């Protein structure tokens, strides 16, 4: 459980002499704010997709989600630092970092730390390691913040399909949730799993990764009314507009196909418009619940990444466990998705197909120009509440197909 | 900058105005030291001083 070496990573800037704020948005953090924990975040992201996700400060969900990671990234080397640093507005509320407080008086010896690119390693740290209890809320949100800010894309997302002892008590339970959408459940999910220092009772652990290849085996086509797990899918409700609300929904038609096993996959998304899909960061904010309690294989090899995310401890490696990313485009797989449902003769495509692949093409276009004309902004100037990205980055490849193809083959 | 080819300008030699510019500079070895290369200790916090 107490994976010793819990060492995590902190963002990168975009060629930018500061962390990814300025200090009026970190204020606007700190200040505004108390807690380390999330649960003003989870605030936010809980409001099923209705409220929109712009504001003045914070254009996205997801903005929010790197501007929280860039807050972590940088007020950590203040108390992390070899000899505790702090000031400059954070000095930590007690050395038990119980909360983000404005400079204490007559205490400006631990200075601000200017740190450059830099990973730290939690238990390396005195203070951090001797409590080992308190310290386990945090670090599941440290796997949150490590696991977007590894690379320059939408966020890494590990899967789990643990394939024949599947427990019986999980089956009952996970049943009476029937009618929620993903987000719910993960909510309740992440409060647990903090609320007590965790568990090494794989109850909870073998649910949220089973419900992750479910939703992720959905979301590709492998999954859907007839094929199911065991009753399993989750449903797209509303077929026009882009919004498409995965509900864990239990039909049964078919007990789809027993894998070989244990199958694994990681997902990232190439695309900017991860950051509009409250889906595809939800399963990466359950895989990062998951990782708490796991030592997954050494994460997502060099091959795919930037220079400064490159030889990282024990991270990033050449001959482990899942050497490549499956890398996607989120409305390429949306008619990756009606290409199977057509070939397994579900629904034709005639009317079906080209509907939703016209409402997410305006979706596409509308979140593009958005974040596009966001970006503009914190491109101009030293204020950045959001992810970096040129407009190349938008496009249809990044090795959707594959993941697709892969996805399914797992499935089998 | 103005025209050169004007009235009012002066032409005052004085050993108090002896030409002179930067020729050459001082560049002896002894003299490109001073002095104390920048170190750390080791790379971790106050404590390695040693």
């Amino acid at each position: 459980m107490a994976q010793r070496q819990f060492f995590g990573l902190t963002y990168n800037f975009y060629g930018q002499p500061a962390p990814l704020f300025d200090l009026n948005d970190l204020q606007e953090l700190a200040g505004c704010y108390a807690r380390p924990w999330t649960s003003r975040f989870s605030h936010l992201a809980i409001s099923t997709g209705s409220l929109p996700v712009w504001s003045a400060r914070y254009p996205s969900v997801a903005s929010r989600n790197i501007v929280v990671n860039t807050l972590l990234g940088a007020h950590l080397n203040p108390f992390a630092g070899g000899q505790i640093t702090s000031h400059q507005g954070i000095t930590w509320r007690d050395p038990v970092l119980s909360s983000l407080a404005p400079v204490p008086a007559i205490q400006p010896p631990p200075v601000w730390a200017v740190a450059e690119n830099v990973l730290l390693d939690s238990n390396n740290y005195p203070t951090y390691v001797l409590n080992l209890s308190s310290m386990w809320p945090i670090n599941q949100d440290v796997h949150i913040m490590t696991m977007w800010a590894l690379s320059d894309q939408g966020p890494i997302y590990h899967l789990e399909v643990p394939v024949d002892p599947m427990p019986a008590a999980t089956t009952a339970a996970l049943m009476a949730y029937t009618g929620v959408p993903i987000a719910h459940l993960a909510q309740t999910a992440y409060r647990f799993a903090g609320q007590l220092p965790q568990s090494p009772d794989s109850t909870m652990v073998s649910t949220i990764r089973w419900l992750s290849a479910i939703w992720f085996g959905s979301l590709t086509g492998r999954l859907n009314r007839s094929r199911t797990c065991n009753g399993f899918y989750f449903e797209f409700a509303k077929p026009a507009l882009n919004p498409d609300q995965a509900v864990l929904k239990w039909n049964d038609g078919a007990r789809a196909a027993p894998p070989a096993a244990a199958q694994s996959s990681y997902i990232r998304c190439i695309s900017p418009h991860w950051q509009h899909q409250i889906v595809e960061v939800a399963g990466a904010l359950m895989s990062q619940s998951v990782t708490a309690v796991t030592g997954l294989p050494a994460l997502i090899d060099e091959a795919t990444l930037p220079a400064w995310s490159q030889g990282v401890a024990n991270l990033t490696g050449n001959g482990q466990g899942v050497v490549p990313c499956l890398d996607y485009n989120p409305v390429p797989m949306a008619a990756a998705r009606h290409l199977q449902w057509r070939q397994d003769g579900l629904i034709t495509a005639a009317q079906e197909a080209q509907l939703n692949n016209d409402y997410t093409a305006y979706a596409l276009t509308i979140e593009r120009h958005l974040t596009a004309m966001l970006v503009a902004n914190p491109i101009a100037a030293g204020r950045m509440p959001i992810q970096p990205f040129n407009a190349a980055d938008f496009g249809q490849a990044g090795q959707t197909a594959a993941a697709v193809a892969l996805a399914q083959a797992m499935f089998v | 900058t103005y025209n050169i080819t004007g009235d009012g300008n002066s032409f005052t030699p004085t050993s108090d105005m002896t030409s002179t510019a930067a020729p050459a500079i001082d560049l002896k070895p002894g003299v490109l030291n001073p002095t104390g290369k920048l170190w750390r200790p080791v790379g971790t916090s106050v404590a390695t001083i040693d």
